[PDB]
């Protein structure tokens, strides 16, 4: 997913 | 005139799944994780706590652990890097370990994410408290  | 290498394995991992329904705030992952010992071994022995520091973004971030098991149970929308502290029941230097854990998500339409991250830690001529404790797992 995207990296926070 | 004689030495001693005590050698510890951990298991560090993770498991993560898209949720069948996003929650209210949008988060879409259900996911866990953990610091155990192998085969169900007693690490409690020689750990004295756990710290799994989350990102900003969650409530209360820095979760502790005093008793097995060391796991964190939460809901969320983006993977991190997640800085976990084991703490041993040492008087002596070094008291704990810090590992950089990835924590990442899968997107939906793929198989959920059981991440395994196997550790090993050497203590070389601890003192015979720590030995014990150590030993006795």
């Amino acid at each position: 997913t995207a990296x926070x | 005139a004689s030495s001693c290498a005590v050698q510890v394995k951990l298991e560090l991992g993770h498991r993560a799944q898209v949720r069948k329904k996003p929650t209210v705030e949008g988060f879409t992952h259900d996911w866990m994780v953990f610091v155990r010992g192998p085969e169900h071994s007693n690490i409690q022995h020689f750990v004295e706590k756990v710290v799994f520091h989350l990102h900003e973004s969650f409530p209360r971030p820095k979760r502790v652990c005093k008793d097995p098991p060391y796991k964190v149970e939460e809901s969320g929308y983006a993977g991190f890097i997640l800085p976990i502290e084991v703490y041993f029941k040492n008087k002596e230097e070094p008291r704990k370990v810090r590992f950089d854990y990835d924590l990442f998500l899968h997107l939906e339409g793929h198989p959920p994410v059981n991440h395994l991250r196997c550790e090993k830690l050497t203590f070389n001529n601890p003192t015979e408290d720590f030995r014990r404790k150590l030993l006795k797992a």
